[PDB]
């Protein structure tokens, strides 16, 4: 089922 | 043990997509137009149920810092530096993002046909290229959604509305001269 897209914020990173 | 994929088939859509393909994705806000993106890479959980797609975002003109401007096409999109990762089931369907020229060429423009003339910096809002060719008395860039006519006198192109004129009248002419001719 079409999931909804969640976008990030411009110029951010994933700490992991 | 994730491995990059060649292509993926999206069932609810029931279409298959490849890295480099342009896709629309269902936005968080359902009252808003579909996100436009380019598929960089497709990755899988080994052999597993889940699939995730990594995309490079196309920004819609009203989706950017500057906001939509009068010379921005209805189907215009910006190629940006913004990448992030979304699951595959977002993909609402596919689209073509055309070069400016080839958009102009299209006989007819599909609901799914876009075009791109700018690169976009999601962080700063700065454009590449910085500046572009302008036309008419407005000295605005070309908006492909707008009808324009040529004064061979000046060779400049004019929006009829900006030059005393109705659209239907402009379409009539084979013989145009602006007021500076
Ligand atoms: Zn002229
Ligand atoms: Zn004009």
């Amino acid at each position: 089922a079409t999931k909804a897209a969640r976008k990030s914020a411009p110029a951010t990173g994933g700490v992991k | 043990p994730r491995r990059t994929l060649d292509s993926y088939t999206v069932k609810p859509i029931n279409k298959t997509v490849k890295p480099g393909d342009c896709v629309l994705m269902r936005p968080s806000d359902p009252s808003k137009p579909s996100y436009v993106a380019k598929i960089e890479r497709i990755e899988s959980d080994g052999r597993g149920p889940n699939v995730r797609v990594r995309v490079r975002w196309y920004y819609r003109p009203e989706e950017s810092i500057g906001g939509r401007r009068q010379f921005h096409g209805s189907k215009e999109v910006f190629l940006s530096d913004h990448y992030d990762t979304q699951s595959a089931d977002t993909i609402e369907g596919k689209c073509m993002v055309h070069s400016f020229k080839n958009y102009t060429k299209l006989d007819a423009v599909g609901n799914d046909d876009f075009f791109c003339r700018f690169e976009y910096n999601s962080s700063t809002g700065a454009f590449n290229p910085d500046r572009v060719a302008v036309y008419c008395k407005c000295e605005m860039p070309y908006n492909p959604d707008d009808l324009m006519v040529q004064c061979e006198g000046c060779s400049d192109w004019f929006h009829p509305a900006c030059i005393e004129m109705s659209a239907e009248e402009a379409k009539r002419l084979d013989h145009f001269f602006c007021e500076n001719c």
